[PDB]
């Protein structure tokens, strides 16, 4: 089996994406949001507390005939925004783009933090980390890729993100259409459950290419590219008006800067992020300051390859008994 | 507004 589904930025910065997925029968469909940087499917839901739902697609368990209560079990999850939400779990069908899985567990949020009420558009999580990071207690679930890898035509998924524009998330197969040139695959440690590689270096525009490790995470539910520190600082030294503002919490430079392209290695192949991808958008509609795409990791402890990087390759998650990430330009 | 997904 394979599935393919268009995935669609929240908003016109791409802050994040949101991809339908149908749950239950009939289904109800929900939009979520895909993230390799955790392992709970969780949702908005009927047993969600009233005063904490502010526009999303809610999850009726008892409308599903296929919904069985997954009796004892409950999970709670924070994320590094500060973020949280915690319920019980269902099991349920559950297809993305028409792949489906019997017997997937599906978080049901009897209580959601305040950033999740106040976003519209994402009705709850699809997580596509390693299964060990899964919050459901006192037994783990698996997340929906791991129960999807015994039907699927080849254990792997691919994210296509659109710079403002849709892409798609395939499942069970490589899209030879969707990149240019070949994929080069790398290493993955599951050591921490995170899709966690080393970048072997980085260039900032024209200029030469240094030789360093970068241990990070490819992670799509998180909207940056966080570096070490002097990494970033020898990036925004290539942009005149530059400057980190303690005020507003990173690097912000003027919207009429042309930014210079930055390049990550993956083992001995360049992945280039246009300058414009780096151009996160103005800090206030009509300001003339802009909000960088690359920022500092030394406040998160970890580097992470969010969207502005991955958005600019075509990126290969590959599942196999020992897992790898593959990149190719597009 | 951007997000930054476990903790």
């Amino acid at each position: 089996s394979t599935g393919s589904a268009t995935t669609t930025p929240i908003d016109s910065l791409d802050d994040a994406y949101i991809t339908p997925v149908q749950i239950g029968t009939p289904a109800q469909t929900l939009n979520l949001d895909f993230d390799t940087g955790s392992s709970d499917l969780w949702v908005f839901s009927s047993e969600t507390t009233a005063s904490e739902v502010d526009g999303q697609t809610i999850y009726t368990p008892s409308k599903s005939t296929t919904a069985k209560l997954l009796s004892g079990a409950t999970w709670s999850i924070s994320y590094g925004d500060g973020s949280s939400s915690s319920g019980d779990v269902y099991t349920d069908t559950v297809s993305v783009g028409g792949l489906t899985v019997t017997g997937q567990a599906v978080e049901s949020a009897k209580k959601v933090s305040s950033s999740f009420t106040e976003d519209s558009t994402i009705d709850g999580l699809l997580g596509l980390a390693f299964s060990t990071l899964n919050t459901v207690s006192p037994t783990q679930q698996k997340t929906f890729f791991d129960n999807a890898k015994a039907s699927l035509d080849s254990p792997v998924f691919t994210a296509d993100l659109g710079y403002h524009a849709p892409g798609t998330y395939n499942f069970g197969f490589i899209d030879t259409t969707a990149y240019t040139g070949s994929i080069t695959y790398t290493a993955v440690s599951t050591k921490q459950g995170f899709w966690e590689w080393t970048s072997t270096g980085y260039a900032v525009g024209s200029g030469t290419f240094k030789s360093t490790s970068i241990d990070g995470i490819a992670d799509t539910g998180t909207t940056l590219l966080y570096l070490p520190a002097t990494v970033v600082s020898a990036y925004w030294a290539q942009v005149s008006g530059a400057k980190s503002s303690s005020s507003v919490g990173g690097y912000v430079f003027p919207c009429s800067a042309t930014l210079p392209s930055f390049t990550f290695g993956v083992g001995s192949a360049r992945i280039v992020i246009p300058g414009d991808y780096i151009d996160f958008g103005p800090i206030s509609t009509g300001s003339s300051s802009c909000f960088g795409g690359i920022q500092s990791s030394a406040g998160i402890g970890i580097n992470i390859f969010g969207d502005v990087a991955l958005k600019a390759a075509f990126v290969v998650f590959n599942g196999a008994t020992t897992p790898t990430l593959g990149f190719a330009s597009k | 507004h951007p997000f930054h997904x476990i903790h």
